[PDB]
């Protein structure tokens, strides 16, 4: 094995080889959004929320599939990444039919959890 | 005399079957023993049904042949030994001008031989590249020959083929495959259907050379089940080749073994993708998987596979027999060789054209295509298919090349250039192809599954005039986000029309949305 | 009827990677894919039923309604 030297959000990390960017960021307290990622399953790539900007690469790389290499500079909150995630979330919401909070909660000026205590 | 009839899918619907039946009946009536054989499309689809009479080396083609005109042909040329010249359109003395500006490598034997006869391909120099590879060659030399020849792409991808062959042969594993991408998802492009129906043995020879160069022992051809004539011709060719020991185990009394099985896709645009093709062959739905694990390193069932188009496989034997240097002398410095296009739309003479790379689009449209129908102004070309772009009138001089076409936004794609005049409205065209791509998405990733639909409704609102403000900026942002966020190539190339129509024809959209009318007067809701 | 599919399932047996060919043959025979025929394919060939329905509904050529 070899310890790879990466840089995630201007923080130098000494990660282990054969690890995805998602695992490295999880074990180093860096938050990367993900919706279609599970540890027990092979990568899927559907949601496209875990996109991170890697220096030297033109396209945003999925953190759930890309493996950390040596001398890797990863930006997980750059404006390009934020715009990509925001567009993905808007597209997901465009086909969403739900109610995060009931109208009773929203009508209350104090926003008391009316459904909850009822 | 040797009678040949265009029996390709093109001729079939045109009436080639009835022409062949009538000419056989006429020869029976006049007790004449003349070999009547089928042949594939020669590129002049508009002249079909076609009958070619061969004497010695000369060939005479009768355009728009009809059963009632068969007896005249028999009594003039077959019986009287005198060309009619009243219905003959082209001959060996003077080829049709549409065929004088084309160089033909993939379609060199498409329409001049008998597809259901191995000996006809053999007598035309066929299966000599395979012999030269088998005896005085080594797989590394085959990789080197393909690399020198500069062959690449031909499925619209544009990736070097030698790199894929090297990656497949160097990859770990003792079992490797060789697949052929014959699933023409774009309706309007039939290059490889025509190649399979007309000259199916170049595909087999290229696949065999690729297997030798890679180290494969099994082969697959992914042909759509909607091509029955292509499947029949391929099965006949495979059986005949196995008869001559040109396929199967122990090819030409060597240790080399290679066999080909035929896979029939149910029919889906996305199933043409490499990874979706692999999933469909494996027996699952055609959902493209992630690319960085590549088919050259992990394809069908985890073993390395080499997936190539029909055209590159057809170009391989010519490369081997004539050498890499001869192939590399055709085309630009970036793109070597020749490319096949399916001219259609408002062009004067549609059909298949094999042109050298770097030949200007204006030359193809005017000199080869014959100009615009009814001599109207030429507005744009929808190059690449439903995932291509609208190259405008002023960019008519961009040379045919992967880099030169892509620099204009469009893609080589399925080589289907849809010629359009000033009558056509750009918003409807962009909405037309985007609708097709949205219907053909597989639905895995959010950007392609729902983003394309949002773009389609935005375009519909624009065309109906009911579009709100901010529609152009929102549409452009949606298109660039779908293009840069989608997983597979069906989503990354999905908004190519819109984007292109927003780079050259932004004023059309602006007049559509603000003035609530279109200059082209084609939108039904606005006329 | 279900015996009509008996030859097809006999030809494409031994491998669960030929389900699309079997579905196309069933589509040719019955002109549609009834749920009982899909159940028979699932039982005979040994592929999971969800996979059968997914591969059946993926393509626009396959219709699950009588013609
Ligand atoms: N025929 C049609 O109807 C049609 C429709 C839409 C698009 N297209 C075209 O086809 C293209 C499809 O894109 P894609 O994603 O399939 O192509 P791609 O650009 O991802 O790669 C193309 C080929 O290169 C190979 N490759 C790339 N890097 C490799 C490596 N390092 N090692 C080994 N092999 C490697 C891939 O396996 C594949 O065979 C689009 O760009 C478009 O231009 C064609
Ligand atoms: C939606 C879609 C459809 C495709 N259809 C075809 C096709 O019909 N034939 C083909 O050769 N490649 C097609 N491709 C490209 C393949 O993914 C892959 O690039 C191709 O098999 C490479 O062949 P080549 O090396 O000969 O260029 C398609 C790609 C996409 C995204
Ligand atoms: S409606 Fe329910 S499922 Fe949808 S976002 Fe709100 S909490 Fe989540
Ligand atoms: S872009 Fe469309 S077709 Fe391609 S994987 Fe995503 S959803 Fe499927
Ligand atoms: S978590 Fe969805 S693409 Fe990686
Ligand atoms: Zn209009």
């Amino acid at each position: 094995m070899r310890l790879v030297r990466v840089n995630i959000d201007n923080k130098e990390i000494f990660a282990e080889e054969g690890k995805t960017i998602l695992e490295v960021a999880h074990e180093n307290n860096i938050e990367i959004p993900h919706l279609c990622y599970d540890k027990r399953l092979k990568p899927y790539g559907a949601c496209g929320l875990c996109v991170v900007e890697i220096e030297g690469s033109p396209k945003l790389a999925r953190a759930c599939s890309t493996y950390v290499t040596d001398k890797m500079v990863i930006k997980t909150d750059s404006p390009r990444v934020r715009n990509a995630r925001k567009m993905a979330l808007e597209l997901l919401l465009s086909e969403h039919r739900g109610d995060c909070r009931p109208p009773c909660v929203l009508a209350c000026p104090a926003h008391t959890d009316c459904q909850g205590y009822v | 005399m040797k009678i040949r009839v265009g029996l390709g899918s093109c001729g079939m619907a045109a009436g080639g079957n009835k022409v062949m039946e009538c000419i056989q009946q006429e020869l029976r009536s006049r007790n004449l023993d003349i070999p009547v054989e089928p042949t594939g499309c020669i590129g002049l689809c508009f002249f079909e049904p076609l009958v070619d009479v061969i004497d010695g080396d000369d060939v005479y083609t009768y355009g728009n042949v009809t059963p009632e005109m068969i007896p005249k042909i028999i009594e003039s040329h077959v019986i009287g030994k005198k060309p009619l010249d009243e219905f003959i359109v082209s001959t060996s003395f003077e080829p049709y001008p549409m065929l004088k500006s084309q160089v033909r490598i993939a379609l060199k034997n498409c329409g001049r031989i008998n597809p259901e006869d191995i000996d006809d391909y053999i007598k035309n120099g066929g299966y000599e590249a395979l012999k030269k590879v088998l005896t005085s060659m080594t797989p590394e030399e085959v990789i080197e020959e393909i690399k020198i020849s500069g062959l690449r792409g031909r499925g619209g991808a544009g990736f070097p083929t030698w790199f894929k062959w090297d990656a497949a042969r160097k990859a770990s594993g003792d079992i490797k495959y060789v697949v052929c991408n014959a699933d023409e998802g774009d309706p309007g492009a039939f290059m490889d259907r025509s190649i399979l129906e007309g000259d199916p043995h170049a595909v087999l020879e290229g696949m065999t050379i690729a297997a030798y160069a890679i180290g494969a022992k099994e082969g697959y051809i992914y042909v759509r089940a909607e091509y029955p004539l292509a499947i029949k011709r391929l099965e006949i060719a495979i059986e005949q080749a196995r008869n001559r020991n040109l396929l199967g185990n122990n090819i030409l009394n060597t240790n080399f073994s290679f066999d080909i099985k035929l896979k029939k896709g149910a029919g889906a645009f996305v199933c043409g993708e490499e990874t979706a093709l692999i999933a469909s062959i494996e027996g699952e739905r055609g959902m493209p998987r992630l690319k960085p694990p590549f088919p050259a390193q992990s394809g069908l069932w985890g073993r390395p596979t080499n997936i190539n188009n029909v055209e590159t496989y057809a170009n391989v034997p010519w490369i081997i027999t004539n050498g890499g240097k001869a192939f590399a002398s055709l085309g630009t410095e970036k793109s070597k060789g020749t490319k096949v296009f399916a001219l259609a739309g408002k062009i004067k003479r549609g059909g298949l054209v094999e042109v050298p790379m770097g030949m200007s689009l204006r030359e193809v449209i005017y000199n080869i295509g014959g100009g615009i129908k009814d001599d109207k102004a030429f507005k744009a070309v929808q190059m690449g298919g439903p995932s291509g772009g609208c190259i405008p009138a002023d960019l008519i001089d961009t040379p045919v090349d992967y880099e030169s076409i892509t620099k204009t936004g469009a893609i080589m794609g399925s080589g289907g250039m849809i010629v359009m005049d000033e009558t056509t409205c750009m918003v409807d065209i962009a909405r037309f192809f985007l609708e097709f791509t949205c219907k053909e998405s597989c639905g895995k990733c959010t950007y392609c599954r729902v983003g394309t639909r949002r773009m389609l409704e935005i375009l519909d609102r624009i065309c109906n005039g009911e579009g709100r403000d901010g529609d152009l900026e929102l549409l452009e942002e949606l298109a660039v986000s779908v293009k840069d966020g989608s997983l597979c190539g069906l989503g990354q190339t999905a908004p190519n029309p819109v984007l292109t129509t927003l780079r050259y024809f932004k004023d059309e959209y602006i007049a559509h949305i603000r003035d609530k009318k279109c200059p082209a007067k084609q939108c039904k809701a606005l006329i | 009827d279900l015996s009509l599919l008996d030859p097809v399932l006999d030809e494409y047996k031994g491998e669960k990677s030929n389900i699309i060919a079997i579905l196309q043959k069933t589509q040719e025979i019955y002109r549609f894919l009834p749920l009982d025929a899909l159940n028979y394919i699932s039982e005979k060939t040994g592929v999971k039923k969800a996979k059968i329905y997914g591969i059946a509904t993926f393509y626009a050529q396959f219709r699950l309604k009588p013609v």
